[PDB]
């Protein structure tokens, strides 16, 4: 039907997403994560021995 | 978490906006004139 | 009542939850949802400066950057049982393209001026040549329209 | 020096802290930053000098 | 010339002038700073808040917080779809 | 026919994004990293 084939590929397209993207958005986001989290603590842990 | 800080886009953003509110009256006149419709 | 209210419904709500919700408590850390602005922003900027290098990069690029995501977001309903991005009509990109092209006209007459025929010749093509050069940019302006309208 | 150790040894909550309490606990980042991207400008030297911009991946 | 002072002359000025300056900054920022990650405020709930700071909140952030958007205008538009065809 | 019913209901939503996120979107991102720019220094 008209909205009948779209809809069926719908959850397609979704799981195809979750095959790859899915798993490469986390990946992304997990690496930015962690490369913020070191930029913090080494600035953290240097204005400490700056008091120091 | 939201704020509303001065951004400047009535000076700035000024020609833009009077160059899109002369081509909204020109579609309005073609709604009549040029498209006659 | 009416469609396109409804249309443009969708991004009146979208455009202020995903920065205002989609974030947990406006928090410095980045999200893992919030990666993705994390990500875009800083690209768009880069652009931003770079492709507006100068004192016309602060001109202009926050326009940019919220110029950039009204197409993108009126275009997203293209995967659904009965996608309209703009019910098929989509008259939209008129509006943001012979606008700005004016719009550019005017960054040359309201702030370039009368300087605006010193522009057209890139290079040289003096009188002599100066006519078949402009007879082409002009074709240029005029289509830089079409190419990002429609 | 001994006291802000102290608060530092335990008190520099990097993970959970208001992102605009930046701006209230240094009282110049609220009006730097209203004044940096008030004239114009959208860009520092140096913003992201430790940070990643990234694609889209 | 003959006896003073050497090292009494610290009044005038601490060691460190930009030594101080960080360490002003210093104060600034450790004490004006929450104990062990104070003020979260994560919950929200009304009407569309539930979805807000159930859907949109990162401890998923997987496809299905978009997903769901789509699900919900495929209802709207096949009902669109059937009040105009 | 129907000019007139999604080019000013179509184009508000592109005037008004210039005060909304310019105020409210980039914002968010210019504050968070000039302020970890401070904590840089």
């Amino acid at each position: 039907n008209d909205e009948s084939i779209l809809l069926l590929t719908f959850l397609g397209f979704t799981g195809l997403v979750a095959k790859y993207l899915a798993p490469a958005y986390k990946d992304f986001a997990d690496a930015r994560m962690k490369k913020v989290s070191d930029v913090l603590n080494a600035s953290r842990n240097k204005h400490v021995e700056a008091v120091k | 978490m939201l704020k509303r800080f001065p951004t400047p886009i009535l000076k700035v953003y000024w020609p833009f906006f009077v160059a899109g509110a002369a081509v909204y009256y020109g579609m309005s006149k073609a709604a009549d004139l040029s498209s006659n419709t | 009542l009416t469609t396109f209210s409804l249309y443009t419904i969708i991004v009146l709500l979208v455009i202020t939850s995903l920065y205002t919700l989609t974030n947990n408590n406006n928090k410095i850390i980045g999200s893992r949802w919030l990666i993705s602005q994390e990500a875009i922003y800083d690209t768009i900027m880069n652009m931003t400066k770079g492709q507006i290098g100068g004192k016309n990069w602060g001109l202009y690029f926050p326009m940019i950057f919220t110029l950039f995501m009204f197409i993108f977001i009126a275009n997203l309903i293209s995967m659904i049982p009965y996608s309209f991005a703009l019910s098929a009509h989509l008259v939209f990109i008129i509006s943001l393209s012979i606008v700005i092209w004016l719009g550019n006209t005017i960054l040359g007459l309201y702030k370039h001026g009368w300087v605006f025929f010193s522009l057209f010749v890139p290079a040289g093509t003096p009188l002599p040549l100066v006519p078949l050069l402009v007879i082409i940019e002009t074709l240029s302006y005029f289509a830089r329209a079409i190419s990002l309208g429609l | 020096l001994q006291s802000t150790l102290d608060n530092i040894q335990s008190a520099r909550p990097f993970d959970e802290l208001t992102v605009d309490d930046l701006t209230k606990i240094k009282p110049e980042i609220d009006a730097k930053v209203e004044e940096m991207v008030k004239k114009g400008k959208w860009d520092v030297p140096g913003y992201k000098d430790r940070f990643g911009n990234l694609n889209v991946m | 010339v003959s006896t003073l002072i050497p090292p009494k002359v610290v009044s005038s000025k601490n060691i460190g002038s930009a030594p101080n300056a960080k360490r002003i900054a210093n104060v600034v920022h450790f004490y004006k700073s929450l104990p062990q990650g104070p003020a979260p405020a994560i919950k929200a709930n009304t009407r569309l808040a539930r979805y807000k700071a159930k859907y949109f909140d990162g401890d998923n952030a997987s496809g299905k917080p978009l997903w769901h958007f789509a699900l919900g205008i495929i209802a709207f538009g096949y009902s669109m779809e059937y009040y105009f065809h | 026919f129907y000019f007139m019913n999604q080019l000013t209901y179509g184009f508000l939503l592109m005037i008004t994004l210039l005060i909304l996120f310019s105020q409210f979107f980039l914002p968010m991102i210019l504050r968070l990293y000039v302020s970890r720019l401070f904590i840089s220094k």
